[PDB]
């Protein structure tokens, strides 16, 4: 192939010569080590290499090779249940040869070679096949994964193995053309992969969360941003997300985050039950891990390889939800990347195509029709995590103009340990009008006008919290009091949720239906006895108070005779009241 | 209540929108000076490609 | 010529340039093709030729290229566009090649697309009322056919939704202005540049369901497509406008979605070639890159035809004082601004009448072409609303309750005027209920606070009570 | 092995000189400058290429002069020699004695950059550590294996705190089992751009306790050269983790000022030509505080640990400054001391409303110590919260809009401080600690107590307050 030296070094930038023919955002390997790197510019001989691996104490004059080929993932069989590098190699069989510790230069195979899988042949010699089509099936952790025909692959079949166990590597599907099919195939992370059609997202994506489902939903093709502050919660609503969602596949992507956050994953997850299958929860989720301390440049291969393990999973008709952990951290490796280019910045030294690069990436989200003729989706949520809370900041605003929805976390309700601490007035969705169909067959025929009250009480009662905070509650009258306590019985027992708790961590959309009608019925009952000139400390002592308070710790299972004891004692107190 | 008011809300908020400000102004002039900085070198490595 | 040359000998490939040194015949501004090993082909544009290398953009992307098998060959010395007047109809993508399947079309001519200026003696003045429907524009803000309108949206705001129903609902008033011949449809022409699938989608189904498709033509770059080719665009789009509107008489009406993402690569091709900036970080010959564009619209003296643009841009952090909004409100005759306030009170089309404007305005209403008393009530109305934020101002001080007498009159006023007057939903107005309902908002005012009304019109129009509509 | 000496000096400026014919150079090794007096100055190759290579001096440049001036290279990485006879011993932040003991000898020589950990070997932090403060143990408390630094002030008692929490730190092997055992503990204290007189008053501390013979201090004052402050953590942490992963300790590391650290960091960075940050810091700072602060947590299949507490001051109290703000992101909680509990004369003045311990939920539960502790601390904070509120509306209102319900509010958070927030120089108990908790909550009523089940409630409501 192409080969030469290396003439400079510069951190992770290195300046190779020789290199005539080597073509653009190709993968070669540097140095005797044989570290991993990629072209991003030519300049007659020379050409410039950002090296994904640590570069110190290489020495000028070791030789560069070409591979010839771009960046690629390995799509097939045992991705699933894994934990995986920035670039697609596995931590557990990294850590069987190197020790506690990460040491450059490790080469693992992504797919294991050795592992044999069932295989059951559907299709017949004399057929013709084409790209996204299905040739078999071999069983997984519950699932059936489905051997795909390549994309750009085309033609007739000659030769069928039949069924038995197998590798990974041995040819199952031979073509007219010498073409020999195997379980596995390489795609380009940097280019999507291909669809039919596109549709219309018309399903909401379940998380768990009250506020998330009621207020500010998110359909089954969308995407959501969710920037804040440090300790504001981000971390935990994805976990959340990943626990307790209704996705076939979870793909998290620990882009430049911390280790720990990491490990307990590793360890919490088997020990779960996951929501749709009863079996493990890690059975259904893949991780790719780049912690903070770990080389810059792997950051920005990490969303592209978690992005495209998700295209492939949604190209067998699942669901996939993707949890990016921080776009910031890929945006400050682009900064850095750009330095050593000394390419001239836009903003906070940022380069100027940044906001190109998220657009591409969010763009790969959505409810498509396979090319095998199945119907699949990704929904993709990204944290944002601007440098003091300033949501004026260029990568925050290059992602509001592309997202479905946008869930603003305060600093000053995480102070004081209101969780999960969501900004109901900076927030806002735009698939609210879409799910109204939905709701009105799956929950109940009243649900939007229900919600649209209860946004009418929070939006009434933040109207009149600039009139309490100069004259006190003492001096509104009765009809303003009952407005302030209904708000903050809302705000202290429906929209706040402990993710720690046993019971309150998942919350159905029933149950959360069952609250609001409580909620509201007390209200209306309250406004009712308000005329008859009863006092409000006569109402706000009343024992069924304690009742809609304690209302989101009962379990599933008992909600439905709790709600109806509670509805007859909300009707009962005030005929008792005068 | 209005000395209260006014004293312990309206003034350092007026101050954090000051300090904000500045803060802003002051990174903008930074760089503007690193741009200038970077197209003076370009001029003097102009003038020496073959002396 | 019926010649091909190719200049083999690239030396230098980052980002969206490329260098070729023995390329001096190469004219300035030209269009080449440049070929991988592969055989893909890319398209590209001459910014800088000398007998020493040229200095070439790249329209789609760089992968998959070497120096060593690469090599450029010339298309045309000008760049240019081959229009129709059959392809209306039709879908493109950014660059004018087909997407929706059919053959291509047959140029009857070949247009540069850069385009040339308009002689201000050929000019004439715009003065044809457009009635779109709604209330916070017909009566405050009048829309000319002829003009250059942008709106300034917002993150979250729904600025397709206004554009969609203007599009709808746009038609003129002969019958008012005395002409009394049958109006033809708007022809549409919608450029895209970097839209999302969700927006693309609904622009579609709107469209489709409004019957407008079979009147349209579509260029459209998504969010997926290479940056570079949005500089192209517009360019592609006012052309074809031009060409139809001062050709065979339509009425074309203009959209381009978002001029922001246009100002993201005029910043990126800026700033590859190290210009001196603006604000932000923005290249020095915005403006006049803007202006090339905008300054397409009018209506030419002895012509039939007009273009009409409704540009849509985003302002980011919702700040007036951003440079796209700045530079595009020194260019345009107004814009329409909408409202974060008013959209989180439910309030559709959340579009706030005091930072609005409309510059010819003054042209279009008046006696003969809606009615005498259009712009006294209008600059009344103007003057009411201001008086009624500063009293809501006030209010957050001293307190409603210790407010005189006059002052909760203009509080009531402003709470009527937003819940009334802007609020319409999705129906559609004519001009006299508009000044019908203006008219009865009016009334809740003491009759000797009207100073910018005659007292004609006063005697003539005052005392209707909204009950009589709203009540 | 023997020595190889480059003269080609080509050019010097400011803190880089360029060096021809240096092929045979690595990129980031360590080199040896010396000129016509012999005086020998320390260098690191920052950039390497066929034509010459860049170094920066570890100091000034002055007598230095193309003629006579030759580097020499001394090794390609930078390693620490490391014994475990260093215990008791003091260092200057480059590895050499400032005591006037002789010289240790290297039983290993490490990297003192260090290696990722891998996330699969890691495991989770799940022990209590004792601190000695109430504020800490019962609502912000801390776990073995956690990285938890101190937000503090420009004139508040930050260094007494660090102080009395390395002499009163303990392991406390008895409520969630464990091994029940005597076991060994170290702490690994590193200063950077100290003074005079905050060195001797270190030095008099822990000599007056006796913990020096258990400790290992890295003091770098602030006359020193600004290159030894850079390299001052990354040595004390090689240390720890040499300590804790070869011989099983226990370590603690305590870094007294993160903030002169990085305007070391910026200094050494505005030196070559880099485009800034947010506030005229490099733009990489977050990469090169989070290769300090990842060196701490816990080894599946080992004993040892190490458990960071960094301590840094926040300019003009500005929580929006990069540093404290690029802190935040990389540790595991943070402990804020505020100024008006030091105004009044509360000592330690630890606000308990913006602190937080993201690692206390394994750390506490059931068996692992009381069964109450997590509720006991929520409906604290929750309470808290409610008090400081209601008396920041009371301070602009008045006290005529106070019901009995609010009156009650503001009484507990009045009492809240001066009980368990002032303490001195004690040495209290966990259990001492919930018992007053506990004794707080009884005066709002049952009603109030929401979060908190009635199973806790039932059996442990009802005490007055037991300060005596
Ligand atoms: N839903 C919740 N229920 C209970 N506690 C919560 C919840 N969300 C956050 N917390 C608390 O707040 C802390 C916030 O930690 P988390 O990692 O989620 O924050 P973050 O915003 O992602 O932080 P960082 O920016 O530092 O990565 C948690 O450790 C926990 O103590
Ligand atoms: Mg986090």
């Amino acid at each position: 192939m192409i080969q030469g030296v290396i003439q400079k070094i510069a951190g992770p930038a290195v300046i190779a010569k020789g290199m005539l023919g080597a073509r653009m955002y190709d993968i070669c390997k540097v140095g005797e080590e044989g570290l991993v790197g990629e072209i991003i510019r030519l300049d007659g001989d020379t050409a410039f290499v950002q090296v994904y691996e640590d570069t110190s104490g290489l020495k000028v004059g070791e030789p560069v090779v070409s591979t010839g080929l771009p960046l690629a993932v390995e799509l097939g069989p045992g991705m699933l249940n894994g934990i995986y590098d920035g670039i697609q190699r596995p931590l557990e069989r990294i850590r069987e040869k190197t020790g506690i510790y990460i040491t450059r230069g490790v080469v693992v195979h992504a797919l294991d070679r050795e592992k044999k899988w069932a295989w059951t042949p559907m299709v017949k010699p004399g057929d013709e096949v084409r790209g996204g089509m299905v040739l078999g099936t071999v069983p997984e952790f519950g699932f059936t994964h489905k051997i795909l025909v390549p994309p750009d692959v085309r033609g007739r079949v000659k030769e069928v193995k039949p069924a038995g166990e197998y590798t990974v590597e041995e040819p199952v599907v031979v073509l007219e053309d010498g073409t020999e099919l195997k379980m596995y195939h390489t795609w380009p992370v940097r280019r999507a992969r291909p669809v039919q059609r596109k549709l219309d997202p018309n399903t909401p994506f379940l998380t768990g969360m009250r506020i998330l489902d009621v207020l500010f939903p998110v359909a089954m093709g969308g995407t959501a941003a969710i920037p804040g502050p440090f300790g504001s919660g981000k971390t935990v609503t994805q976990q959340s997300l990943a626990k307790w969602s209704n996705a076939d596949v979870v793909v998290y992507v620990g882009c430049g985050e911390r280790g720990n956050e990491m490990t307990d994953v590793l360890v919490e997850f088997p020990e779960l039950t996951d929501p749709k299958t009863g079996g493990p929860l890690m059975h259904r989720t893949v991780l790719i891990a780049n912690t903070s301390n770990m080389p810059v440049a792997a950051r920005e291969a990490s969303i592209y390889v978690g992005v495209t393990i998700a295209e492939y999973f949604r190209d067998q008709g699942f669901s996939v939800a993707l949890m990016a952990d921080s776009t910031s951290r890929w945006a400050e490796a682009l900064r850095e990347i750009s330095s050593r280019l000394e390419e001239m910045p836009a903003e906070e030294g940022y380069p100027p195509y940044l906001a190109a690069r998220l657009a591409a990436f969010y763009e790969r989200a959505g409810k498509v029709i396979t090319l095998g003729g199945e119907e699949g989706a990704v929904t993709i949520v990204g944290a944002v995590s601007p440098p003091g809370g300033d949501m004026s900041e260029p990568v925050t605003q290059s992602t509001l103009r592309i997202v479905g929805a946008f869930w603003r976390l305060d600093a000053s309700l995480a102070f004081r340990r209101h969780f999960p601490a969501i900004n109901w007035n900076g927030s806002y969705s735009l698939f609210t009008s879409a799910l109204d169909p939905w709701y009105r067959e799956n929950v109940a025929e009243d649900y939007p006008e229900l919600r649209d009250a209860i946004s009418e009480l929070l939006q009434r009662e933040a109207g009149l919290q600039e009139i309490v905070q100069l004259v006190g509650p003492d001096a509104l009258q009765d009809a303003e009091r009952l407005v302030i306590e209904v708000g903050r019985i809302i705000r202290e027992d429906f929209l706040q949720q402990n993710a720690y708790h046993e019971v309150d961590a998942y919350c159905s959309m029933k149950k959360a239906y069952g609250i609001m009608k409580m909620i509201l019925a007390f209200y209306k009952e309250a406004e009712a006895a308000i005329k008859r000139g009863v006092s409000i400390d006569e109402i706000l002592q009343l024992p069924v108070l304690e009742r809609i308070g304690r209302a989101r710790y009962v379990s599933e299972e008992e909600f439905p005779a709790y709600f109806e004891e509670a509805m007859k004692e909300i009707q009962g107190a005030f005929k008792a009241l005068a | 209540r209005r000395v209260n008011a006014l004293e312990q809300v309206v003034i350092p908020g007026i101050r954090a929108q000051i300090r904000f400000i500045q803060q802003v102004l002051e990174q903008r002039e930074r760089e503007d000076t690193f741009r200038l900085k970077r197209i003076k070198g370009k001029i003097e490595a102009r003038e020496a490609e073959e002396e | 010529d019926l010649l091909k040359k190719e200049y083999t000998g690239i030396t230098y490939i980052s980002g969206p340039l490329l260098f070729v040194e023995n390329a001096k015949d190469l004219a300035y501004g030209a269009i080449v093709d440049i070929k991988d090993g592969t055989g893909r082909v890319r398209g590209g544009q001459v910014i800088e030729v000398s007998e020493e290398y040229a200095v070439i953009q790249v329209f789609e992307e760089t992968t998959g290229l070497d120096l060593a098998t690469t090599s450029v060959s010339l298309v045309e010395d000008v760049a240019r566009l081959g229009v129709s007047k059959e392809m209306l109809g039709r879908r493109f993508n950014g660059i004018g090649k087909p997407i929706d399947g059919l053959p291509p079309i047959t140029p009857e001519k070949r247009l540069p697309i850069t385009g040339l200026p308009l002689n201000p003696v050929a000019r004439r003045k715009p003065e044809q009322f457009i009635q779109t429907g709604i209330s916070t524009i017909d009566v405050m803000n009048t829309l000319v056919r002829g003009q250059k309108l942008p709106i300034f949206s917002g993150s979250g705001l729904p600025a397709n939704e206004i554009a969609a129903q203007i599009a709808r609902q746009a038609t003129v008033r002969p019958d008012l202005s005395g002409e009394g011949e049958k109006e033809e449809p708007f022809a549409v022409v919608f450029a895209a540049m970097g839209i999302t699938q969700r927006e693309l989608s609904y622009f579609i189904q709107e469209f489709e369901r409004t019957g407008a498709l079979s009147r349209s033509v579509l260029f459209l770059n998504k969010a997926d497509d290479p940056t570079i080719e949005r500089i192209l665009t517009p360019r592609m789009a006012l052309t074809v406008a031009e060409y139809l509107a001062f050709e065979h008489d339509y009425h074309v009406l203009v959209i381009l979605t978002d001029m922001t993402n246009y100002c993201e690569a005029l910043r990126e091709i800026g700033a590859a070639r190290e210009e001196i900036p603006g604000r932000r970080g923005y290249p020095g010959y915005m403006y006049t890159d803007l202006a090339t564009i905008y300054e397409r619209a009018g209506v030419v003296e002895g012509k039939k035809g007009s273009v009409t643009q409704i540009p849509i841009l985003s302002m980011p952090d919702d700040d007036r004082t951003h440079p796209i909004p700045d530079l595009t409100g020194y260019i345009t005759e107004g814009q329409i601004q909408l409202s974060r306030e008013l959209h989180r009170k439910g309030i559709y089309p959340p579009i706030d009448p005091l930072p609005s404007l409309s510059r010819l305005m003054n042209n279009g209403v008046g006696k003969g072409k809606t009615r005498e008393d259009h712009k006294q009530v209008s600059d009344q109305l103007y003057s009411a609303y201001a008086n009624g934020v500063d009293i809501r101002k006030l209010v957050a001080i001293i307190g409603e309750d210790a407010l005189t007498e006059n002052d909760r009159r203009y509080l009531q006023f402003a709470d009527a005027f937003e819940r009334f007057f802007i609020n319409q939903g999705q129906q559609n107005r004519s001009i006299e209920e508009s000044l019908q309902i203006a008219w009865a908002l009016l009334s809740m005012l003491p009759q000797g606070e009207l100073k910018r009304i005659s007292k004609d019109h006063i005697g003539k129009y005052y005392g209707q009570k909204l009950e009589e509509i709203w009540g």
